[PDB]
């Protein structure tokens, strides 16, 4: 599920449903 | 970065929280 290549979309999807209610922020260039 | 280390690696649940708020 998070084990996995996660590009684009997918991170961000992925981010998504781990973070939850917290939030979260991505920054590809950082 | 998260690029780097989930998307041309592989993502663990480890990583990812470190991006969370």
């Amino acid at each position: 599920f998070v084990n996995q290549h996660l590009c684009g979309s997918h991170l961000v999807e992925a981010l998504y449903l781990v973070c939850g209610e917290r939030g979260f922020f991505y920054t590809p260039k950082a | 970065g998260i690029v780097e280390q989930c998307c041309t690696s592989i993502c663990s649940l480890y990583q990812l929280e470190n991006y969370c708020n």
